[PDB]
């Protein structure tokens, strides 16, 4: 593409581009070592085996969880805030909020990590939910993490004090209306000079399509093992694939930038 | 509409 990695740096390091929406998915947390629950083989896999789950996708069924919710709060426990470092990948987005850069961060993630790297609240988009803020299943109010958490770690599950529903975290759990937050790719979409999409297969909508709602003008960059989604289907005339490793896409970008320093000393601090 |  006429349009190198260079380029965008230099765009990003002149400030031309100055409110940057990027779309991540779980190509990022691999190496902060989150386990993937499918994967016959990963840490969560083996734990979830001795429990009642014909298919993985059961964990986040709506019905599958009132029958046995404890393969769902067996996950909670192994990703509730504690177990896992952020690692470069959300430094250097962090970075960008730190530089006035970040315009929103969209995630497909639910391991809260994005937030540890200090975002704040309102520059995210947890499109599949967090491990934040509570909602009962029945009676629907809502409950700090932290009151439903004291459970999850002692092995009961949670009970609304009031109508006794079994209490759940606000995760999107599928076929679940997504966040009012997500409500926001309306203004954010259209008003965005970089598109930066890292690490995401882009199989599932809607959140691909939203690849194609910037504007022709705007350049759409991706950091991923390979050329996947609306970038695969409907290129542009300003897009870029830094193909490989998404970490060393990071390192080599930042790089380009001249950001090596800052995110040498910030990594140092936040640790 | 946008579901999960
Ligand atoms: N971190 C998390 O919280 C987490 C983890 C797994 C799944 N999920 C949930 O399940 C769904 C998964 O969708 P998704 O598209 O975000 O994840 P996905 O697993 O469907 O796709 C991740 C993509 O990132 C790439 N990737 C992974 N590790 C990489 C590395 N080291 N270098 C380069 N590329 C790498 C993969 O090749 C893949 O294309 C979402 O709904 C999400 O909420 C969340
Ligand atoms: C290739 C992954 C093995 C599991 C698998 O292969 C299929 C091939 C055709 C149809 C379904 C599958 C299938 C699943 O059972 C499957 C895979 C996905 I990806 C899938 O979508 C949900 C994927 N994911 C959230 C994005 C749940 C972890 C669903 I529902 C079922
Ligand atoms: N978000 C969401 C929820 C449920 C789904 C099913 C059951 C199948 C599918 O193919 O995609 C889904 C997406
Ligand atoms: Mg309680
Ligand atoms: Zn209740």
């Amino acid at each position: 593409g006429k349009l190198s990695l260079q380029d965008v740096a230099e765009l990003i390091r002149a400030r031309a581009c100055q409110r940057v929406v990027v779309m991540v998915g779980a190509g990022i947390s691999t190496p902060s070592g989150i386990p993937d629950f499918r994967s016959p083989g990963s840490g969560l896999y083996s734990n979830l085996q001795q429990y009642d789950l014909p298919y993985p996708e059961a964990i986040f069924e709506l019905p599958f969880f009132f029958h046995n919710p404890k393969p769902f709060f067996t996950l909670a426990k192994e990703l509730y805030p504690g177990n896992y470092k952020p690692n470069v990948t959300h430094y250097f987005l962090r970075l960008l909020h730190d530089k006035g850069l970040l315009l929103r961060l969209y995630t497909q993630n639910i391991d809260g990590l994005e937030r540890v790297s200090g975002i704040p609240a309102s520059k995210l988009v947890e499109a599949h939910g967090t491990f934040a803020s509570a909602t009962c299943t029945v009676c629907q109010r809502p409950f700090p993490g932290e009151d439903i958490r004291a459970d999850v770690m002692a092995d009961r599950v949670p009970r609304c004090p009031v109508c006794t529903g079994v209490v759940k975290p606000d995760i999107v759990f599928f076929g679940e209306p997504l966040p009012q937050r997500f409500l926001l790719h309306v203004v954010d979409f259209p008003m965005a000079d970089l598109l930066l999409i890292l690490g995401t297969s882009l199989e599932v909508e809607p959140f691909a399509s939203l690849t194609e709602a910037v504007r022709s003008s705007v350049p759409r960059l991706l950091i991923n093992r390979d050329l996947v989604g609306p970038l695969a289907w409907h290129p542009r005339s300003r897009d870029v694939a830094q193909l490989g490793d998404v970490v060393h896409g990071v390192e080599s970008l930042v790089e380009l930038l001249g950001w090596t320093e800052e995110m040498r000393d910030l990594v140092q601090r936040e640790t | 509409r946008h579901k999960k």
